């Protein structure tokens, strides 16, 4: 729905938040290439609580599992990760003091 | 016309690299 | 190199080999105009980029293909 | 005419060499585009690709570059 | 003096390398400090060699050129021009900067004209002069009328922390910093305003404080909470006290008599705590720390005390909540007591903190500042702070300049119509001073990567005739009029930028011969 | 001095071909200024012998013969006159001997 | 007026008097 250059960002944040479940299957031993793939179908059709399942191995029902977690761990997760990588793009001149 | 021509002939271009390259040595590190 | 956006420039260029049959379509520097390459009489060989792509992609499949570096230290 | 003790790099000036006995002119475009497919398999490398299932997906993909490139081609020479 | 050198480990040179190390050195300060400067500007991150580095990163100039430790003598000079700039008004210090460096490198461009170096401080004595009345003239006034004296005070700390690392915050930190100035109610004082700084959340979750936040928790045996109280600060020591008579001992024939002596010695410190609760109070705040003998007698009569706050910690609750320090307690009628409604305890960053909420006459603030990361806080504290010292001297001196690239080029426009109206002698070197000025609105431009050869030239042909508020738009890149938008900043901010460059530049441009000592320890 | 000028358009943001394509245009302008007011000299030899004068003049004005172009210009415009032919620029030895002013020297 | 002023920041003021004496040490030594 955007345009411009801010487009090609929204994009290079939305890929960045594939790496948690890329990082999941892949310490699971599973394979993160369908993996991932297969959990932006179950969400696109309308699963919001599907993830990974390390018992079976594969991608089930996260409620199922009991598998849950607060909002506020999430949340203060993506604000203060976007709050910093927000500086440091900004924040780049290498002074080295005596 | 090409409506101008911005020359960026300075350092912190390839600093910006750097902080890039060493935050992505830390996440996989704890990966 | 030539002072443009490389999104800003690459995204006009690609789309309209798509809603045209794909003509010969680059940039310049000084940009003669208009982008077409036929016009500006830009023409290279084919065997040169057939090398270009044939060479680059066996290099990267000798140094995708390794996992051990096997170096040594010190000169002596 | 460089001084680089990197074997990985050692390959990259025997690459702008053999552009050059071969052909002769795109000795520069060369390197830029071998290390444009070493960055693009960095981010493919982190989501558990097999890195020589990426090598074969190379060249499955080189081979339509090939036959595309031979559409429009015509000399009077 | 080089020839047939009579010096041990010292060297110097005279009109030879002494200008050069001098311009060489002045100008790559400068030079470092240029990508700071403007509201697109990157920042600088300072690191040492190791042994505690402790990195911290500034953008303000003053506080990277502090911590830097450069070599050079005359780049020393310009070092310490900028501490003046942060200790009088606490911003310009990067602009300050860079216009004694392009004076410099302008009085470099007159090495190989052949001009003398008295020639050219003479014309920037008269080019001083009259970029003084430039200043004056335009500088807008505001006496009545106080909604739109509060509308000129959001200008001026939006103009400020706009070229800072609050960026996309300045819907609230504009207000954070104008009502904290606003609370003071009288002098600048600079210490009522406590910034403390926690860890976790965003910046937008920093506030302002209805109230004031304090350490060292109400003791142990204590109430937390009390509603409508009156508090009493103090100043004395409660517990071995060793009372001001230096050489007594207690000589006594046996050890019933010391048992006497210190039940005497605990009925002193019970009767001092009895006449403290004569004034009817409900809190007690002592400077000097409270031992576990008078911290019961506190308890029991449900008192609270806070022991050991700060030295400058019960100046700032004298000051938010109307009493006095009281440090002797014999005369309740003439002890004042403060004011407060809610005395609870507020959780920030899993550190309990005293909240004095409801306090009346309350002449102090306390800023919250949450970030992301301790990188980000202490950027932020610095930030605040080159906001605060221009609205408690905006508050004194209500003159107001066009910032924004405005200023300079009306400042530039009065010595080049003067520069005209002199002998070529003197008119090449006031020319020099012109280009200097035209040059920072040129390192703004440039630093948002617009196109800094034609947005200076459009500022000085719409200067030329009329147009005396016409400045630098740098959200779309254009030329813009600064009343419109609404970027302005104070005089004494602008004057201080002016005068510091152009007497700093005199000092350097004097100097013929650097004769530099020989160091100790350094071989 | 090009250079020297290079160095101020660091500062400008210009972009370093836009220099080499300004000073090509310009190189082009600047040898029309040299050509159009070149001085040819075909017959009337007696006003080439007094232009040749004049080269050895300005060349030996810049050198160390300062006080000697009453002497060293005929020792120079001569010397090449006496050829009569190609500079081979070997024909004309040149004997160094100590002793005695610059204006001893003869030829 | 003063008719210009000639400000002359360079080097060889200085070098200058050291040809002279150094030429004058060889005359003394022969004297
Ligand atoms: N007039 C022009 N307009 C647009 N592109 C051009 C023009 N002239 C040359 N180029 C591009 O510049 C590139 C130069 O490549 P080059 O460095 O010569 O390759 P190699 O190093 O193999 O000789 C070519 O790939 C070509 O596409
Ligand atoms: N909104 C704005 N529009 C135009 N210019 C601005 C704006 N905000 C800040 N500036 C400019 O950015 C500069 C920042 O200078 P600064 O580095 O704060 O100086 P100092 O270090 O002395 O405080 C100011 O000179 C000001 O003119
Ligand atoms: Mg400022
Ligand atoms: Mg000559």
């Amino acid at each position: 729905t955007l345009s411009g250059m801010e487009s090609y960002c929204v994009r290079a944040f939305a890929d960045a938040m594939e790496v948690i479940p890329s990082t999941l299957a892949e310490n699971a031993g599973l394979n993160p290439i369908s993996t991932v793939t297969e959990l932006r179908n179950r969400h696109a059709q309308g699963e919001k609580t599907a993830g990974i399942n390390v018992r079976k191995g594969g991608i089930s029902n996260i409620l199922e599992e009991l598998v849950v977690q607060p909002l506020l761990v999430s949340v203060s997760a993506l604000t203060l990760a976007t709050e910093t990588v927000r500086s440091i793009l900004k924040i780049d001149d290498v002074v080295n003091t005596r | 016309r090409g409506k101008g021509a911005y020359q960026d002939r300075d350092k912190p271009a390839q600093i910006r690299f750097s902080n890039i390259s060493a935050a992505k040595a830390v996440a996989d590190a704890i990966r | 190199n030539s002072g443009m956006n490389p999104i800003q420039t690459m995204t006009e260029v690609r789309a309209r080999q798509v809603k045209e049959m794909n003509p010969a379509l680059g940039i310049d520097c000084l940009h003669k105009g208009t982008n077409d390459m036929k016009q500006q009489h830009v023409i290279e060989t084919l065997i040169g980029k057939k090398q270009q792509i044939s060479l680059a992609t066996q290099m990267v499949r000798m140094i995708l293909k390794i996992d051990d570096i096997r170096k040594p230290g010190e000169s002596e | 005419m460089m001084d680089v003790d990197h074997q990985i790099a050692k390959l990259m000036v025997e690459l702008s060499k053999s552009q050059d006995d071969e052909i002769g002119d795109g000795t520069t475009g060369v390197v830029v585009l071998a290390g444009a497919l070493l960055e693009e398999a960095e981010q493919l490398l982190d989501r558990g690709i097999h890195p020589i299932r990426i090598a074969d997906g190379y060249e499955q993909a080189a081979r339509v570059a090939i036959e595309h490139l031979d559409k429009i081609s015509d000399s009077v020479l | 003096a080089p020839v047939n050198i009579f010096k041990a480990g010292a060297d110097e040179e005279r009109a030879e390398t002494a200008r050069l190390t001098s311009f060489i050195g002045a100008i790559a300060i400068g030079d470092l400090v240029k990508s700071t400067l403007g509201p697109k500007g990157m920042d600088k991150i300072l690191l040492s060699s190791g042994r505690d580095a402790s990195l911290m990163v500034t953008n303000d100039g003053a506080t990277i050129l502090k911590n830097i430790g450069v070599d050079n003598p005359a780049a020393k000079v310009l070092v310490d021009m900028s501490r003046v700039q942060d200790d009088e008004v606490g911003d310009g210090t990067t602009s300050v900067t860079v216009l004694a460096a392009e004076l410099l490198r302008e009085a470099e461009s007159l090495i190989a004209k052949k001009i003398h170096p008295q020639t050219i401080i003479a014309g920037w004595r008269e080019a001083t002069k009259a970029a003084r009345e430039a200043l004056l003239s335009s500088a807008v006034d505001h006496g009545s009328d106080e909604v739109k004296f509060r509308q000129d005070l959001m200008n001026i700390a939006g103009t400020t922390l706009s070229s800072k690392l609050l960026t996309h915050h300045k819907d609230h930190f504009t207000k954070l910093a104008v009502e904290a100035v606003l609370r003071l109610k009288g002098s600048g004082n600079l210490e009522a305003i406590h910034i403390i700084k926690k860890l976790g959340g965003s910046l937008a979750d920093s506030y302002l404080d209805e109230g004031f936040l304090l350490d060292k928790k109400i003791g142990v045996n204590q109430p937390k909470r009390i509603e409508n109280a009156k508090i009493l600060i103090a100043n004395t020591g409660m517990d071995t006290d060793k009372i001001k008579i230096f050489g007594s001992r207690v000589r006594v024939d046996s050890t019933a008599k010391v048992a006497e002596i210190e039940h005497a010695e605990k009925e002193k410190m019970k009767e001092k705590v009895e006449r403290i609760l004569k004034h009817g109070i409900n809190c007690f705040i002592n400077r000097q720390l409270i031992y576990n003998y008078p911290e019961q007698l506190f308890g029991a009569a449900g008192v609270m005390a806070i022991e050991h706050a700060d030295f400058a910690g019960v100046e700032r609750l004298a000051l938010v909540t109307g009493g006095e320090i009281a440090s002797t307690f014999d005369h309740p009628e003439l002890v004042k007591l403060g004011s407060c409604k809610l005395i609870e305890e507020v959780m920030i960053g899993e550190d309990k903190l005293i909240h004095f909420s409801g306090v009346a006459l309350g002449e102090a603030c306390t800023i919250v500042l949450r970030g992301a990361t301790q990188q980000i806080l202490d950027e932020a504290e610095r930030s605040l702070h080159d906001a605060l010292c221009v609205l408690a001297q905006t508050v004194k001196d209500s003159r107001t300049v066009y910032g924004g690239g405005c200023s300079e080029m009306l400042m530039a426009h009065a010595v080049t119509q003067l520069a005209n109206r002199t002998p070529g002698k003197e008119a090449v070197a006031m020319e020099s001073y012109a280009k200097a000025l035209r040059m920072l609105p040129t390192i703004i431009a440039d630093n948002a990567g617009y196109d800094s050869a034609d947005l200076v030239a459009q500022l000085r042909a719409a200067h030329s005739e009329g147009n005396t508020t016409a400045g630098l738009d740098m959200r779309e890149g254009t030329i813009g009029d600064m009343a419109i938008l609404g970027i302005t900043e104070s005089f004494q901010v602008k004057r201080q930028v002016l005068l510091s460059a152009a007497e700093a530049a005199e000092v350097i441009l004097r100097v013929d011969n650097i004769i530099k000592a020989a160091p100790r320890k350094r071989v």
